This record gives C-alpha cells, sequence and structure tokens, in this order.
C-alpha cells in the first residue's frame, strides 16, 4: 500500500547516518592524534628557536670583529 | 796591600757570588726578552706572545664557543618572559 520507495528511502537513510556517525569517530580520533602530536611536538620549537639565535649571534660575532672569513 | 787569609777566603766568595748573580740577572733578562724570533732565537719566552696579544687572541673568539650557547638560551628565555608578562598583563 505505501510506496516502496518510502521504505528504501528511509533504509538508505539509516545507512547514511551510520555512515556519518562512523565519519565523526574517525575525525574525532584524528583530532586527538594531532593534539598528541603537537603537545609532544612543543619541543622542537625551543629547539629550533636556540639554534636560530646561535646561528645569528655566531654570523653577527663575525660581523663585529673583521675575522669573518672570505667566501669559499 | 796584604789582607788576613780569611778576608781574602770572603773576597774570593765575593767574586763568586758576584758572577753567579750576574748569570741569574741575565737569565731572568732572557726570560723577560720579549725579543722572540726578533734577536736570533726559536724559544718563547713569556711576553704578551704568550699573554694578552695570544690569550686575548684566544678569547676574542672562544666566546663563541662558550658564551653565545648561552646567550642564545638565556635570549630564547627573554623572550618567553616577555610573551608571558604580555599576555598576563594584557588578559586581565
Amino acid at each position: 500500500m505505501e510506496n516502496p520507495h518510502e521504505q528504501v528511502q528511509a533504509n538508505i537513510l539509516s545507512r547514511i547516518i551510520g555512515n556519518v556517525k562512523r565519519l565523526n569517530e574517525s575525525v574525532a580520533i584524528l583530532n586527538q592524534e594531532l593534539v598528541t602530536i603537537n603537545n609532544r611536538n612543543k619541543n622542537l620549537e625551543i629547539m629550533g628557536a636556540i639554534c636560530d639565535n646561535y646561528h645569528s649571534s655566531v654570523q653577527f660575532n663575525l660581523e663585529a670583529t673583521n675575522n669573518k672569513k672570505p667566501p669559499l | 796591600h796584604n789582607l788576613s787569609p780569611l778576608q781574602q777566603e770572603v773576597l774570593d766568595k765575593y767574586k763568586q757570588l758576584s758572577l753567579d748573580l750576574k748569570a741569574l740577572d741575565e737569565t731572568i733578562k732572557e726570560l723577560n726578552y720579549s725579543q722572540h724570533r726578533q734577536q736570533h732565537s726559536q724559544q718563547e719566552t713569556v711576553s704578551p706572545d704568550e699573554i694578552l696579544q695570544e690569550m686575548r687572541d684566544i678569547e676574542v673568539k672562544i666566546g663563541l664557543v662558550g658564551t653565545l650557547l648561552k646567550g642564545s638560551v638565556y635570549s630564547l628565555i627573554l623572550q618567553r618572559k616577555q610573551e608571558q608578562e604580555s599576555l598576563g598583563s594584557n588578559s586581565k
């Protein structure tokens, strides 16, 4: 009596809801992983900052005195 | 001018004493000669080539090894402190 299209569309809508739920789960785990990796990587900003500071320090130390060697 | 034997012994002992006196004086001088490779010589005698001309030569560049690491670490700490004080003062 009811149009079969209605039933089949309800079924496929249920499938699409389930799939969206799975997508949400996956994206949540991805966000968790990204947060963890950034929190652990925070030390690399420190390391890069100090290395850059030292590089600039030696560069201007070779500038200040005339001890900067000629370009090979 | 005759002298007593004890006086003569005193005198030639004095002579020998003067001899090694000027010997030691010459030795101390030769240490103090900054004439390293200026006069005929190939050994270094303590002089600016052992001092500021040399040790300072070392020092004007040893800072690039020891004090520059610290300086960089201190600069990062100072920048962090600046960020912290800015955020703390402006947020409230």
